[PDB]
């Protein structure tokens, strides 16, 4: 692992779905995303913006944040290519964010965050490539 | 009528309708507002496309940047002009700008303004500062205005298109246009001014295929501009070129000149149906909407021809004390090379010819004026027709009484004491020519150097050249490479031999007569 | 496996790599003219006026390496962008006078605009 979560989020104060790829951040997961994306990750208008010693790398969607974390950390194109993709992947699963739509298709987030990153390594996805999973 | 034009296609994007096209007002980004109910803006210089708007889900008709607040407005046929912040994204303002769609909207830096034009006949203000309140609300179009613009010497004034066979000049302070110009007769798509701080213009565009020039200073109608073979779907002025941009719903673009209005050029794309024009107001990139996308092309002449002898006549063309026509200009000013010198210009004799090139003679004792395929030499400071040429390029060499023309007929001529040289003519084809002693000649991915002696293939050099230069010595070449640069050695023996034995192969040389210095 | 021989070879991952082996081969007096380091370091502060006033300074401190004494410091190299010849055409201090400031541009781009007049020069 690099890339310990790679998490969608709501500014409502919770994780809304999330992934943890190998059991270590279950609940460590909702607090982080619940304090930070709130503040904008605490950011300025900047995708990277660091917090609590934890890198956030996201882009807001309504009151909603699309949220990669990092505490490591192997280069700098491949942390936002994960998170951009994945930007590819969410509005086909629930048309933009938004929290209910988010948490409807908890499955389908969350499988892309298994096959996108795997294992904190940052592999590639595309909206194909998602359907043989689901289908 | 002769005119420096390079049309090049800077960025295409292909989308739905697309019926307004802007620059940004300070930014090297163009934003297009298409029928996507999306604006689009793509920054087409790096090819990259900034940021997209989601206005609404039925067309936006117009979209331009309030460059100061960090803001786009957009008008859609949500009847609203939305206002979003371009860096921070997300919906600045929302506000019913009219009761109908939102054709156009003009922007006024210096206010707070937005005036917008819609097809409910009517325009109104919205002042950003204000959130968006309505500030004064323009009641005299009968018909759906098509365009606004705002006039560049008074920002309190715009003229606004109608479909009603006007355009009609109003200010701010009065609701009512302070004066009518009757611009068309089939309806008026577009209006326009002709940019500047002296330049009392208006343009019409009109659906009876025509485009119409005006002067609101002396309100008579200066020309009409023949404008496309079908409905001028808007036409503009471009403000450097002195030419008008106008498109068709034909999927034709024309670009007239506007001293003679003879056909400049006809562009096509395979996107055709072009709905608007706009030009930059820095000058040399209009960007057109059509019905299967935008594109933003721009505009040549993007330096000017000038050469510098040793009689302190630096003749140019056009400019100041100089008319375009004619040929003049001198420099004997000396003042502190820190700031930029005056045009300390003298009055030099006739000229014939436009120039594409004008140049004087390096050491002075020629000046030449080049242009439409041929090249007409003027005496130094007397200007009396010393000699004529053909060149559709014309370049002084080193020696500057051989000089290198391309006579275009696939060889690089030289012509010494502008009478034609053919001891020189290439055992290479052309395709391009660089001047200097050894006449550089650009064919088939090579670069191929020949005598004024026997014209030979003394070597190929396997990197293209943007110029050769030779020294006044005629041994050592640089040469301007997208390598960066050479410095070349011309060993004039082991040329002589090599040439007379012609060793050097047609097209591919000698890799000994010339030799690589650095 | 980083560190390359050649210039590249190409791809944004072998160019992201290249200016750390860069600034390896010339550490001396900092990068002085920033590398490949240029095109994220802007978004490093997004927030507006704070990139302006950060740029006068390395443009500042670029011209020049002077005596540094007290607020006199332009480190970097002492030639790149010189100073003063009088054969020189428009100039190194038309970029000079913008520094010196009033207020010329904003607060924040000032006060690093009044102490970079009194670095250089």
């Amino acid at each position: 692992m690099v890339l310990l979560a790679a998490a969608v989020c709501t500014k409502a104060g919770k994780a809304i779905v999330s992934r943890q790829f190998v059991e270590m951040t279950r609940t460590r997961i909702e607090g982080l995303l619940a304090a930070f994306p709130k503040l904008m990750n605490t950011g300025k208008q900047h995708t990277f913006v660091e917090t609590e010693s934890v890198r956030y790398v996201y882009q807001p969607m309504e009151k909603l944040y699309m949220v990669l974390i990092t505490t490591k950390n192997s280069n700098i194109l491949e942390d936002l290519e994960t998170l951009r993709l994945f930007s590819r992947v969410i509005p086909e699963y629930c048309r933009a964010l938004e929290e209910n739509e988010i948490s409807e298709h908890c499955f389908d987030l969350i499988f892309a965050f298994d096959e996108i990153v795997a294992l904190g390594y940052r592999e590639n996805v595309n909206l194909a490539q998602i359907r043989t999973f689901t289908e | 009528m002769p005119l420096r034009l390079d049309i090049k296609r800077k960025l295409t994007a292909r989308s739905d309708r697309v019926k307004s096209v802007d620059l940004h007002p300070t930014e090297p980004w163009m934003l297009a507002s298409l029928y996507n109910g999306s604006v689009c803006v793509w920054n087409h210089e790096t090819q990259t496309l900034v940021k997209t708007f989601e206005v609404c889900d039925l067309p936006v008709r117009a979209a331009k940047f309030v460059a100061r607040k960090n803001w786009v407005v957009t008008g859609a046929d949500d009847m609203q002009i939305r206002v979003f912040n371009y860096n921070t994204l997300e919906r600045v303002h929302m506000f019913e700008a009219h009761s109908d769609y939102i054709r156009c909207i003009a922007v006024h830096p210096t206010q707070p303004f937005i005036l917008t034009s819609s097809d409910d006949m009517l325009i109104k203000l919205w002042d950003w500062d204000k959130k968006w309140s309505c500030s004064q609300v323009f009641e005299g179009h009968t018909h759906y205005v098509m365009q606004i613009v705002i006039n560049p010497k008074d920002n309190n004034q715009f003229a606004s298109a109608s479909l009603d066979r006007t355009i009609k000049v109003w200010q701010l302070g009065s609701s009512s246009p302070n004066f009518t110009l009757e611009g068309h007769e089939k309806g008026v798509n577009c209006i326009d001014y002709y940019s500047g701080g002296d330049k009392p213009y208006l343009i019409s565009g009109a659906d009876d295929r025509l485009v119409k020039i005006w002067d609101y200073q002396n309100k008579t109608c200066v020309q009409t501009l023949e404008g496309h073979a079908q409905n001028v779907s808007c036409a503009s002025f471009h403000p450097e070129l002195p030419i008008i941009i106008t498109g068709s719903e034909d999927g034709t673009v024309r670009i007239w000149h506007s001293s003679t209005y003879r056909l400049e050029s006809t562009l096509n794309y395979g996107m055709e149906r072009v709905w608007c024009v706009a030009s930059l107001r820095g000058s040399n990139n209009v960007a057109l909407g059509y019905d299967e996308g935008s594109i933003i092309v721009k505009l040549g002449r993007e330096e000017p021809a000038m050469s510098m002898d040793a009689n302190g006549k630096i003749i140019w063309a056009k400019h100041s004390e100089v008319q375009q026509a004619n040929l003049k200009a001198m420099g004997d000013t000396e003042i502190k090379d820190g700031e930029r010198l005056p045009l300390a210009v003298k009055d030099m004799g006739s000229c014939e010819i436009y120039p594409q090139t004008i140049q004087h003679n390096p050491n002075g004792r020629f000046v030449v004026v080049c242009g439409d395929g041929e090249y007409i030499i003027y005496t130094a400071m007397a200007l009396r027709n010393k000699s004529f040429g053909s060149a559709q390029e014309f370049a002084w060499a080193h020696d500057s009484s051989e000089y290198a023309i391309r006579e275009s007929n696939s060889i690089v001529k030289i012509f010494k004491n502008f009478k034609e040289k053919k001891s020189f003519k290439p055992d290479f084809g052309a395709e391009s020519i660089y001047g200097g002693f050894l006449l550089g000649v650009r064919s088939v991915n090579g670069l191929a150097f020949y005598d004024w002696e026997n014209t030979e293939l003394i070597r190929r050099i396997e990197i293209q050249p943007k110029h050769i230069f030779w020294s006044d010595s005629g041994e050592l070449v640089c040469i301007a490479t997208e390598e960066s640069f050479f410095i070349l050695k011309y060993l004039s023996e082991k040329v002589l031999a090599a040439q007379e034995t012609h060793e050097g192969v047609t097209e591919d040389g000698i890799e000994d007569a010339f030799e690589v210095l650095g | 496996v980083e560190l390359i021989y050649k210039v590249c070879h190409a791809n944004p991952s072998e160019r992201a790599r290249f200016i750390r082996c860069i600034y390896n081969l010339l550490q001396s007096s900092s990068p002085a003219v920033k590398y490949e380091a240029a095109g994220t370091l802007v978004t490093l502060s997004s927030a507006p006026t704070a990139i302006k006033a950060a740029a006068q300074c390395y443009i500042d401190l670029i011209i020049k390496e002077s005596d540094n004494n007290v607020k006199l410091i332009v480190l970097d190299r002492l030639v790149e962008l010189k100073e003063h010849p009088a054969h020189e055409r428009v100039l190194q201090d038309l970029v000079m006078d913008i520094l010196r400031v009033l207020s010329t541009p904003d607060l924040e781009v000032r006060k690093k605009t009044l102490q970079l007049a009194l670095d250089l020069v």
